[PDB]
C-alpha cells in the first residue's frame, strides 16, 4: 500500500482532502454536549392526591399502580415513595440498551389500564408518566425587585408569557416551571359559613353549577324542516373568567330575600395551586424555568437560542421583572471545547518545533502539520457516523491519543530522514526502503492497539457507556492515524522530502545546529555504550525490574479510586434539615440566615443565593430545604481559596454552629447517577407482611450492627424519613347515624377545609385553570380548630365536628417507600478507607443474614451493577491480552519474542502510579483511560525496536547483541522526539487551575508521569527483555 | 425547651438504654416535652422501652404528665399492649382512671385493642368499669361491639 | 360535544400543543378546533 502511494502521491491526497471535507462537514453537524447519555432508561409515574398522607397515597395510589406494572419489558427493578406532601413517585429503571421511547409508552399503557382503579381525586389531578432525567441545560431564574409581584403572580406570568416560547426554542426538548400557573382560591370562613348553615360540601356544588361549560346544540340542526334558512350553533353556559364572577356566585336564598353570595363566607383570590415550596433569589420572590437539551440538539446553540428569546419577550415584562442565569453549563462547556482545540493546536505546533529541532528542514516539519490535522478530521467523520457528540469524554479522548497520532507522524517521517542520511539514497527510494521496515510493525500495533483499548467499550451499566466514549475515540482516532501512515506520509515524503548526503549528520555545520548535533551524536553513542555495559549485566536488572513490579502493584492498591473529578461548575449547593415537625416558618428563618451568609461572608466570590424553602432531595415537607449557590465567574475568583471546594468547606464550618438545624454545602458530582466510588445502595425489604414498625425495629438493628463496624462501613444510614406525630381523628359513626350527619358530608368537610379541594376548572384570560377550596389559614392551624367546622344534619341542623369525634396522638410515617413492589428502606453507606466497596458489600450482606424473619434484601443503583457487571473486567483484559500476544506471534513469527515486547506494561505504569500518587490524585476513569495511552504508546515503541533488531539478525545475520545495539541507536531519536513532543502538549494540562482543571489534571499527570518512566525506562529495559527473552528460547 | 431535653426525647423514642443512662447522669430535662406535650416517659411507654420508663421513674418523671389532649403514659401503655409497662406505670402512681379530652380512660383502650391481661391489671388497680367516654360507651359496650367475648366475660 | 372552537382551542388544543415539544425529527406542527367540539392535530416529521 505504502508503495502503491509513493508512485500516486495524488490519488494519496484525494483521499486525504476526502477524509478531510467529510471531517470538516461532522464538526459542523456534531451536537455539543457536556455529557452524553450515560444513566440506564428510567421513567417516573407521578401522582398527587391533595390532603393525602403517605399511607393513604401508598394504599389508594402506589400499590394499585405498582400491581398493574406487568408485561413490561426489560424492566431491572421498581421503586417508590409515598408521602404526606401527597405525592407518589414510583421509579421503572430499564437494561441498558433500552429504547426509553418503548419502555416509556409500555409504563404509560399499562397506568392507563390501572386508572379507573385510583381515586376519583387522583384521576381528577392527572398522573404523569415521564422520561426520567437529572441534568439541565440550564436554569432560568424571573423574579421581581420592585416588590409588586409575589412568586405566584411570577409563576404565572412566566407560565402564561414565557414557557410555551422556550418550550418552541430550537433545541430545547423539556422546560418545567418552578412554580405553577394561577389557581382560583377560594379560602373558607367556617364562622361565615355556619352562620349561613352552610357548608364546604354547598360552596362545591355552587361552583359546579355555576362555573361549567353546558351543550346546547343548534338551530336549524340536520335533520331540518326543509325552507329553514339559518343554521347557527346556540351557545349557553360558559365557564366563569374571573375571581369577581366567582364572588358573586349564588350559594342560598334566605328568607327574607337577603342573597348568600360565595364573597360572603369566603376570601377569593388568584393564587397557587400549592404552597409548599417558597423560592427566593437574593431574599426576592422567584420563579424560573428548568430546560433540558433535546436529543441530538447543540448546547451551545440552544443556549443562545433561548437567550435570544427571552430577550425578545423583555420588552413586555411588567416593571420588576427581570431574568436571571442562576445555573447553565453552557459557559463551562465552550471552555472545554477552548481548551482541547487548544491543546491540539499547541501539540501540533510543538511536533513543529521538535521535529524542525532534530531534522532542520521546513519540508520534513511540513509533514505532521498535514498528516496530524487529517487524522484528527477523519476521527470526527467517523464519531458522527457511530452516533457520537462532540461531548467532555470524546473531546479528551482526542488529547488521550495525541502522542498516538503524533508517534505515527514522527515515526514514518524520522526513519526516511535517517535512511537517506545513512544510505545516500533519493527521497523516493528512501521512502520506498523506510516503508519496507516499518510497515508490518505499523499494521502489527494497529492490531495490538485495538486489542488494548476495544475490550474497554464492554463494560456493562454505567461505567461501561463512559468507557466506550473513550475506547471508540480512541480506536478510531489510532485506526485512522495507520491508514494516513500507510498512505498518506509516504507520498508526501517522497515528494517533499529532500535528499541528504551519506554521512551527513549536520555535525559539520554552524552555530546552534552544528552543536546540537554534534552533541545528539555523541549522546547516542554514550547511549550505546551504556546498553552495551547494561547487556554484559543483565542479572541485575531482572532484579530492578521486579522492584519496579512490586512497587507497581504497591502503589496501584493503596491509590483509592473514584470515577470523575469534582469541579469548580461556578455553582454549589447547601442543604438545611430541621428537626422532623419544624414548620416552613421556621425553616426560612434557617435559608435566611444561610444566605445572608454567603452574600455578606462570601460577598466577593458568590453572585446569587436561590433558596427554596420545602424541598429536599431525600422527602420533602415544611422542615426541609436548599440553598443553590451562584458564583461569579472563575476570572473574578482568583486562588484556591476563593474556588468551590474552598467557599464550601469554609460555608460548612460556618453552619455548624446553627442551632436546631443541619446546614452544610458540597460541590456538584460531574455526574449525578454515579454516586460515589466507595458508596453503596441497598434496600431493606419486609417480604412477609411484616409491616411498616417491625422494618423500622430490623432497619434499626442493622444499623448498630454496622455502626460497630467503623473498620469495614462508614456512614451508615437510611436514605428516607423517620416517623413524626400524627392527629388522629375517629369519626363516631354512631352519633353521625343519631345525629343524621352523612360521612360523606364529614368527610368532605374536614378534607376539603382542612386538606383543599380541586373542584373544577376555569378560564383565566384564555387559558384553562383549576379552581381550588380550603379554609382560610387561621382556621387549619390547631386541634381546637376542628370544632369550629358544622356540618349540616339531614334536618337541618348544624353540628359541630367535635359532636361526632374523638382524636389522639400517633406516630406515623411522612414517607413510605416500595422496591420492587414490598415495603422497603433505603440505606445508603460507604466503604470505609482503603477498604473496596465488594468487601463492605459482603459485610452488609453478613450482617443482613441476622435479621429477623421474613426481612430481606437488595442492591439497587450503582451497587445492582457491582453486584453485576463489575465481575468482568480482568475477564476483559485477559482477553486483551491474549489477543495482544497472538497478534506480536504472528508479526515476529516466533510464540516467545512477543514477551519481549510485552515486559514494557509495568514501565510507564509505575510513572503514572507515582506522579498521581504524589498529586494526590485518584485512580479514576482519565487516569485509566491515559495508563492505556501510555501502554500503548510505549509498547509501539518496544515493537519497533525489537522489529528492527530482529530483521538485523534475520536478514544481516548480525549476532544478537549487535542487533540490539543497531536497533536500540536506530530508535533513540524518535523515541526522543516524540516523548519531547507529547511531555511538553501535555504540561498544560498537568499545572492547569481553574475551571475544568480537574479533569486536565486527571488527564495530565498520569498521562505526563507515565511518559517519563516509559521513555527513561524502555530505552534501557527493552534491550534487555529482548535479549533475556532470545537467550531463555 | 433545653438541648439535653431533645436529646433525652430522642433517645427515650429510640430506646437507647446507655444514652439515656447518661443523660440521667447529666441532668436532662426529664419532664422535656415536644410539640404535642409528649414527655419522655409518653415516648417510653408507647415505643415500649421498659427500662428506660423505669430509669425515667427514678429520675422524677411525671408518671401523670398528659399531652395536648390530655392522653397519658399509662393510655400508651394500655393501648399498644405493654403489659409490665401498664405494670410498672401503675406501681409508681399512675392514675388508673386518667380521662383524655375524649373521655377515654386507658381501660377503653387496653379493651378495644383486646388486651385481656392489661385489663385485669387495671381492674386490679381500681379501675372503674362503668367510666364513659363522650360518647357514653364503657369498657364493655366496646367489648360487645367488637365482639370480643373472653373480654366481655371479664368485665361480666 | 358542545363547544365552541375557542372553548375547544383553549381548553383543548393550547394544552395539547404546549406538550408537543421536544419530539424528534418534527419539521411542523399544524391544528384546527371547530364549532362541533372536534379537534385535529397533526405532526409532520422529517422524510425518513
Ligand atoms: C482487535 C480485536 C480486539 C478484541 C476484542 C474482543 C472483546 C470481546 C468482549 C467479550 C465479552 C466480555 O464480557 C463477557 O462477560 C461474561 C461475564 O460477565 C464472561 O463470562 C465469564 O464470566 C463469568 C464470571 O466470572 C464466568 O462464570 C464465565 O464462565 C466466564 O466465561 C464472558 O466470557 C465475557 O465475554
Ligand atoms: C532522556 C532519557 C535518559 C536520560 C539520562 C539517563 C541516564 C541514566 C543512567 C542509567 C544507565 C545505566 O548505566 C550503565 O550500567 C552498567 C552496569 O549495569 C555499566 O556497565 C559497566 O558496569 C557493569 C557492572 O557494574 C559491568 O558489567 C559492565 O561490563 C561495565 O562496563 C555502564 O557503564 C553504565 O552506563
Ligand atoms: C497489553 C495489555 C495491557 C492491559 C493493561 C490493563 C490495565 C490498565 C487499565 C486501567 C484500569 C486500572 O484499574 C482497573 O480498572 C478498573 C475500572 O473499572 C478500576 O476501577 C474499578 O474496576 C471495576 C470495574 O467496574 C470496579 O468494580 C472496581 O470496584 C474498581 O476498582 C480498577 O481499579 C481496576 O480493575
Ligand atoms: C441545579 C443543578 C442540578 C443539581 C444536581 C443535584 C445533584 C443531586 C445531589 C443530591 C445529594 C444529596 O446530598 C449529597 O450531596 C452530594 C452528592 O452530590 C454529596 O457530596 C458528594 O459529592 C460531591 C460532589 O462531587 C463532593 O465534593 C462530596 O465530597 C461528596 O460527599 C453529599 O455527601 C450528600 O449529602
Ligand atoms: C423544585 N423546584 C426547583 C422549585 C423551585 C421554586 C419553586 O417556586 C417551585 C419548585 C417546585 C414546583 C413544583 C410544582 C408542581 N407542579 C409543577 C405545579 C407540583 O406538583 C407541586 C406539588 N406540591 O404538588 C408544587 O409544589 C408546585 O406547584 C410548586 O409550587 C413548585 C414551586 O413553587
Ligand atoms: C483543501 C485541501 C488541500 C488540497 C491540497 C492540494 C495540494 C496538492 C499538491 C499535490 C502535488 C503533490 C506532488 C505532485
Ligand atoms: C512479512 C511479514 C508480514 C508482517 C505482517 C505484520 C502484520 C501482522 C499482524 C497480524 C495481526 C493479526
Ligand atoms: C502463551 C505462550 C507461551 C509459549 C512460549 C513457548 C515458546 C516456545 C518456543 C520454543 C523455541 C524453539
Ligand atoms: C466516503 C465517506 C463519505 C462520508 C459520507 C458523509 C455522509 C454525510 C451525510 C450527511
Ligand atoms: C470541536 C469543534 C466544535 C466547535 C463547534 C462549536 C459550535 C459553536 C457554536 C456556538
Ligand atoms: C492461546 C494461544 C496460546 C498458543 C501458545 C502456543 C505455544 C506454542 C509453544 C510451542
Ligand atoms: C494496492 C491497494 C491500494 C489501496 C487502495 C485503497
Ligand atoms: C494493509 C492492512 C491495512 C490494515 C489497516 C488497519
Amino acid at each position: 500500500m505504502p508503495n502503491f502511494f509513493i508512485d500516486r502521491p495524488i490519488f494519496a491526497w484525494v483521499i486525504a482532502i476526502i477524509i478531510m471535507l467529510a471531517g470538516g462537514l461532522a464538526i459542523l453537524k456534531l451536537p455539543v454536549a457536556q455529557y452524553p447519555t450515560i444513566a440506564p432508561p428510567a421513567v417516573t409515574i407521578s401522582a398527587s392526591y391533595p390532603g393525602a398522607d403517605a399511607k393513604t397515597v401508598q394504599d389508594t395510589v402506589t400499590q394499585v399502580i405498582e400491581q398493574n406494572m406487568n408485561g413490561i419489558d426489560n424492566l431491572m427493578y421498581m421503586s417508590s415513595n409515598s408521602d404526606s406532601t401527597g405525592t407518589v413517585q414510583i421509579t421503572l429503571t430499564f437494561e441498558s440498551g433500552t429504547d426509553a421511547d418503548i419502555a416509556q409508552v409500555q409504563v404509560q399503557n399499562k397506568l392507563q389500564l390501572a386508572m379507573p382503579l385510583l381515586p376519583q381525586e387522583v384521576q381528577q389531578q392527572g398522573v404523569s408518566v415521564e422520561k426520567s432525567s437529572s441534568s439541565f441545560l440550564m436554569v432560568v431564574g424571573v423574579i421581581n425587585t420592585d416588590g409588586t409581584m409575589t412568586q405566584e403572580d411570577i409563576s404565572d406570568y412566566v407560565a402564561a408569557n414565557m414557557k410555551d416560547a422556550i418550550s418552541r426554542t430550537s433545541g430545547v426538548g423539556d422546560v418545567q416551571l418552578f412554580g405553577s400557573q394561577y389557581a382560583m382560591r377560594i379560602w373558607m370562613n367556617p364562622n361565615e359559613l355556619n352562620k349561613f348553615q352552610l357548608t364546604p360540601v354547598d360552596v362545591i356544588t355552587a361552583i359546579k353549577a355555576q362555573n361549567a361549560q353546558v351543550a346546547a346544540g343548534q338551530l336549524g340542526g340536520t335533520p331540518p324542516v326543509k325552507g329553514q334558512q339559518l343554521n347557527a350553533s346556540i351557545i349557553a353556559q360558559t365557564r366563569l373568567t374571573s375571581t369577581e364572577e366567582f364572588g358573586k356566585i349564588l350559594l342560598k336564598v334566605n328568607q327574607d330575600g337577603s342573597r348568600v353570595l360565595l364573597r360572603d363566607v369566603a376570601k377569593i383570590e388568584l393564587g397557587g395551586e400549592n404552597y409548599d415550596i417558597i423560592a427566593e433569589f437574593n431574599g426576592q420572590p422567584a420563579s424560573g424555568l428548568g430546560i433540558k437539551l433535546a436529543t441530538g440538539a447543540n448546547a451551545l446553540d440552544t443556549a443562545a437560542a433561548i437567550r435570544a428569546e427571552l430577550a425578545k419577550m423583555e420588552p413586555f415584562f411588567p416593571s420588576g421583572l427581570k431574568i436571571v442565569y442562576p445555573y447553565d453549563t453552557t459557559p463551562f462547556v465552550k471552555i472545554s471545547i477552548h481548551e482541547v482545540v487548544k491543546t491540539l493546536v499547541e501539540a501540533i505546533i510543538l511536533v513543529f518545533l521538535v521535529m524542525y529541532l532534530f531534522l532542520q528542514n521546513f519540508r520534513a516539519t511540513l509533514i505532521p502539520t498535514i498528516a496530524v490535522p487529517v487524522v484528527l478530521l477523519g476521527t470526527f467523520a467517523v464519531l458522527a457516523a457511530f452516533g457520537f457528540s462532540i461531548n467532555t469524554l470524546t473531546m479528551f479522548g482526542m488529547v488521550l491519543a495525541i502522542g498516538l497520532l503524533v508517534d505515527d507522524a514522527i515515526v514514518v517521517v524520522e526513519n526516511v530522514e535517517r535512511v537517506m542520511a545513512e544510505e545516500g539514497l533519493p527521497p523516493k527510494e528512501a521512502t520506498r526502503k523506510s516503508m519496507g521496515q516499518i510497515q508490518g510493525a505499523l499494521v502489527g500495533i494497529a492490531m495490538v492497539l485495538s486489542a488494548v483499548f476495544v475490550p474497554m467499550a464492554f463494560f456493562g451499566g454505567s461505567t461501561g457507556a463512559i468507557y466506550r466514549q473513550f475506547s471508540i475515540t480512541i480506536v478510531s482516532a489510532m485506526a485512522l492515524s495507520v491508514l494516513v501512515a500507510l498512505i498518506l506520509t509516504p507520498a508526501l515524503c517522497a515528494t517533499m522530502l529532500k535528499p541528504i548526503a551519506k554521512g551527513d549528520h549536520g555535525e559539520g555545520k554552524k552555530g546552534f545546529f552544528g552543536w546540537f548535533n554534534r552533541m545528539f551524536e555523541k549522546s547516542t553513542h554514550h547511549y550505546t555504550d551504556s546498553v552495551g555495559g547494561i547487556l554484559r549485566s543483565t542479572g541485575r536488572y531482572l532484579v530492578l525490574y521486579l522492584i519496579i513490579v512490586v512497587g507497581m502493584a504497591y502503589l496501584f492498591v493503596r491509590l483509592p479510586s473514584s470515577f470523575l473529578p469534582d469541579e469548580d461548575q461556578g455553582v454549589f449547593m447547601t442543604m438545611v434539615q430541621l428537626p422532623a415537625g419544624a414548620t416552613q416558618e421556621r425553616t426560612q428563618k434557617v435559608l435566611n440566615e444561610v444566605t445572608h451568609y454567603y452574600l455578606t461572608k462570601e460577598k466577593n466570590n458568590v453572585e446569587s443565593v436561590f433558596a427554596v424553602n420545602g424541598f429536599g432531595f431525600a422527602g420533602r415537607g415544611q422542615n426541609t430545604g436548599i440553598a443553590f449557590v451562584s458564583l461569579k465567574d472563575w476570572a473574578d475568583r482568583p486562588g484556591e481559596e476563593n474556588k468551590v471546594e474552598a467557599i464550601t468547606m469554609r460555608a460548612t464550618r460556618a453552619f455548624s454552629q446553627i442551632k436546631d438545624a443541619m446546614v452544610f454545602a458540597f460541590n456538584l458530582p460531574a455526574i449525578v447517577e454515579l454516586g460515589t466510588a466507595t458508596g453503596f445502595d441497598f434496600e431493606l425489604i419486609d417480604q412477609a407482611g411484616l409491616g411498616h414498625e417491625k422494618l423500622t425495629q430490623a432497619r434499626n438493628q442493622l444499623l448498630a450492627e454496622a455502626a460497630k463496624h467503623p473498620d469495614m462501613l462508614t456512614s451508615v444510614r437510611p436514605n428516607g424519613l423517620e416517623d413524626t406525630p400524627q392527629f388522629k381523628i375517629d369519626i363516631d359513626q354512631e352519633k353521625a347515624q343519631a345525629l343524621g350527619v352523612s360521612i360523606n358530608d364529614i368527610n368532605t368537610t374536614l378534607g376539603a377545609a382542612w386538606g383543599g379541594s380541586y373542584v373544577n376548572d376555569f378560564i383565566d384570560r384564555g387559558r384553562v385553570k383549576k379552581v381550588y377550596v380550603m379554609s382560610e389559614a387561621k382556621y387549619r392551624m390547631l386541634p381546637d380548630d376542628i370544632g369550629d367546622w358544622y356540618v349540616r344534619a339531614a334536618d337541618g341542623q348544624m353540628v359541630p365536628f367535635s359532636a361526632f369525634s374523638s382524636s389522639r396522638w400517633e406516630y406515623g410515617s411522612p414517607r413510605l417507600e416500595r422496591y420492587n413492589g414490598l415495603p422497603s428502606m433505603e440505606i445508603l453507606g460507604q466503604a470505609a478507607p482503603g477498604k473496596s466497596t465488594g468487601e463492605a458489600m459482603e459485610l452488609m450482606e453478613q450482617l443482613a443474614s441476622k435479621l429477623p424473619t421474613g426481612v430481606g434484601y437488595d442492591w439497587t443503583g450503582m451497587s445492582y451493577q457491582e453486584r453485576l457487571s463489575g465481575n468482568q473486567a480482568p475477564s476483559l483484559y485477559a482477553i486483551s491480552l491474549i489477543v495482544v500476544f497472538l497478534c506480536l506471534a504472528a508479526l515476529y513469527e516466533s510464540w516467545s519474542i512477543p514477551f519481549s515486547v510485552m515486559l514494557v506494561v509495568p514501565l510507564g505504569v509505575i510513572g503514572a502510579l507515582l506522579a498521581a500518587t504524589f498529586r494526590g490524585l485518584t485512580n479514576d476513569v482519565y487516569f485509566q483511560v491515559g495508563l492505556l495511552t501510555t501502554i500503548g504508546l510505549s509498547a509501539k515503541n518496544a515493537i519497533l525496536i525489537v522489529e528492527f533488531a530482529k530483521d538485523l539478525m534475520d536478514k544481516e545475520g548480525k549476532g544478537l547483541i549487535e542487533a540490539t545495539l543497531d536497533a536500540v541507536r536506530m530508535r533513540l531519536r524518535p523515541i526522543l522526539m516524540t516523548s519531547l513532543a507529547f511531555i511538553l502538549g501535555v504540561m498544560p494540562l498537568v499545572i492547569s487551575t481553574g475551571a475544568g482543571s480537574g479533569a486536565q489534571n486527571a488527564v495530565g499527570t498520569g498521562v505526563m508521569g507515565g511518559m517519563v518512566t516509559a521513555t527513561v525506562l524502555a530505552i534501557f529495559f527493552v534491550p534487555v527483555f529482548f535479549v533475556v527473552v532470545r537467550r531463555r528460547f | 425547651g433545653s438541648d439535653l431535653g431533645k436529646k433525652l426525647l430522642e433517645a427515650a423514642r429510640a430506646g437507647r438504654d446507655d444514652e439515656v443512662r447518661i443523660l440521667m447522669a447529666n441532668g436532662a430535662d426529664v419532664n422535656a416535652a415536644d410539640v404535642v406535650g409528649w414527655t419522655p416517659l409518653h415516648l417510653a411507654a408507647y415505643w415500649g422501652h421498659l427500662e428506660i420508663v423505669e430509669v425515667l421513674l427514678k429520675n422524677g418523671a411525671d408518671v401523670n404528665a398528659y399531652d395536648t389532649l390530655g392522653s397519658t403514659p399509662l393510655h400508651l401503655a394500655a393501648h399498644f399492649g405493654h403489659l409490665e409497662i401498664v405494670e410498672v406505670l401503675l406501681k409508681n402512681g399512675a392514675d388508673v382512671n386518667a380521662k383524655d379530652d375524649n373521655g377515654i380512660t386507658p381501660l377503653h383502650l387496653a379493651a378495644n385493642r383486646g388486651h385481656l391481661e392489661i385489663v385485669e391489671v387495671l381492674l386490679k388497680y381500681g379501675a372503674d368499669v362503668n367510666a364513659q367516654d363522650k360518647f357514653g360507651k364503657t369498657a364493655f359496650d366496646i367489648s360487645i361491639n367488637n365482639g370480643n367475648e373472653d373480654l366481655a366475660e371479664i368485665l361480666q
